[PDB]
């Protein structure tokens, strides 16, 4: 509780210093070993209301967006959106046609440029050696990977720990 | 364009 309201304290200064002061703080967790404390920060987080356009949840497509976050939170927000993913399959309430990760968003988009960009490779090998070959990449945009239904359907997946 | 791709497209846009 000491730490909730420290954070409530700092969250007046305005979104802009607390996304920063959260990618420091979830970069810091992330490779420091406390994944867990990672992931509960940021779950805090999302009910803060930073990272706003961080999960997207319906029919269509279950998306994470990572364009705004460092290496670190990334993996953390990849970490928990791959273990919601594996909630589903155990209940009958259907399954999104479309499953995304918005690695890179802009006019980078439509170029091979963002083929090569760290935030694009660093999500692809995390997702390919978590899920194996089961994310690929998007024929049509550059900084998008994604997987169809048919590949969730054959798809607790990542291991949160505190050192 | 892929049939993939115009699945998705005829998914979204329906």
């Amino acid at each position: 509780q000491i730490v909730e309201y420290v954070l409530d304290k700092l969250n007046s200064e305005g979104c802009g210093l607390g996304i920063r002061f959260y990618n420091a703080l979830l970069d810091a967790l992330w490779w420091l070993g406390q994944k867990e404390r990672a992931a509960r920060v940021l779950n805090e987080a999302t009910k803060r209301g930073i990272f706003p356009e961080l999960f997207r949840k319906n029919k269509l497509v279950w998306s994470v967006d990572v364009h705004r976050m460092s290496e670190g939170g990334m993996y953390t927000a990849l970490s928990v959106w791959l273990n919601d993913l594996s909630d589903i399959l155990v209940k009958g309430q259907d399954l999104p046609q479309l499953a995304v990760v918005v690695s890179v968003r802009g006019q980078l988009e439509k170029s091979s440029a963002a083929r090569e960009s760290p935030i694009t490779r660093a999500a692809f090998s995390f997702l390919q050696d978590h899920v194996s070959s089961s994310f690929s990449f998007t024929g049509w945009n550059g900084g998008r990977i994604m997987c169809q239904r048919s590949q969730l359907k054959q798809l607790n997946i990542v291991a949160l720990t505190n050192s | 364009v892929s049939a993939l791709e115009r699945s998705l497209r005829l998914t979204f846009m329906d």
